[PDB]
């Protein structure tokens, strides 16, 4: 035989018959380290009350007053002699 | 032949299995430190204004962070490539090589957060 | 095989020695008049 025949879609045929497009998605999670990751959404800046933050996955809560210090233009993070998080960009 | 124009590609002669791409833009000191770490490929650079004529000069300096690629190669080995100009004609350069150990270091940050000393 | 180039004399390669080197930041932060 011909193992490829063809196919016969007509527009006067019923929906069944009619051509519906297949869009397979296969993705993985949890493993072959990732460069794809979901959405994401943000909230707004507020600061000079008791609140709550969440900067660069790093959590904690306090007053979020205005900074004097500067720092390389990298780094993300600035910490005290006690090992303690007490200023971030 | 006054242009620079590169003609003979001896690097590899084809592949077939490409997993990643990138496209960019490519009297020196330049002083780089690279890592791999769980997949992630640090590198750090220093492009410092030298001019001398021989053996590694003594001096301190940091270095800075540059590209971290999350990809997944367990890189076991390497090597350094350079391009000749036209029978070759290589040039007549000086890079160093030496792999870092586990050590651990005392280090002093100044209120500017530069690192000043380290022993 | 491939074609390759001669007349490439190997000369032994020499050893040298470093002087305050491997001082990079160890990660992303900052401090201020500390050791650490
Ligand atoms: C790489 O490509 C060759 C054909 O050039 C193929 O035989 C081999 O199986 C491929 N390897 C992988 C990991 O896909
Ligand atoms: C490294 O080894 C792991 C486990 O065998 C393998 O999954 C991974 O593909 C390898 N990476 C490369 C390309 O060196
Ligand atoms: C960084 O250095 C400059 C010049 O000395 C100085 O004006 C500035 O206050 C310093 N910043 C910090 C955070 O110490």
């Amino acid at each position: 035989y011909f193992p490829l025949q063809s196919y016969g879609f007509q527009p006067t045929n019923g929906v069944g018959y009619q051509p519906y497009r297949v869009v397979v998605l296969s993705f993985e999670l949890l493993h072959a380290p990732a460069t794809v990751c979901g959405p994401k959404k943000s909230t707004n800046l507020v600061k000079n009350k008791c609140v709550n933050f969440n900067f660069n996955g790093l959590t904690g809560t306090g007053v979020l007053t205005e900074s004097n210090k500067k720092f390389l233009p990298f780094q993300q993070f600035g910490r005290d002699i006690a090992d303690t998080t007490d200023a971030v960009r | 032949h006054k242009s620079w124009m590169e003609s003979e590609f001896r690097v590899y002669s084809s592949a077939n299995n490409c997993t990643f791409e990138y496209v960019s833009q490519p009297k020196n000191l330049r002083e780089f430190v690279f890592k791999n770490i769980d997949g992630y490929f640090k590198i750090y650079s220093k492009h410092t204004p030298i001019n001398l004529v021989r053996d590694l000069p003594q001096g301190f300096s940091a270095l800075e962070p540059l590209v971290d690629l999350p990809i997944g190669i367990n890189i076991t080995r390497f090597q350094t490539l350079l391009a000749l100009h036209r029978g070759w004609t290589a040039g007549a350069a000086a890079y160093y090589v030496g792999y870092l150990q586990p050590r651990t270091f005392l280090l002093k940050y100044n209120e500017n957060g530069t690192i000043t000393d380290a022993v | 095989q491939c074609v390759n180039l001669t007349t490439r004399t190997q000369l032994p390669p020499a050893y040298t020695n470093s002087f305050t080197r491997g001082v990079y930041y160890p990660d992303k932060v900052f401090r201020s008049s500390v050791l650490h």
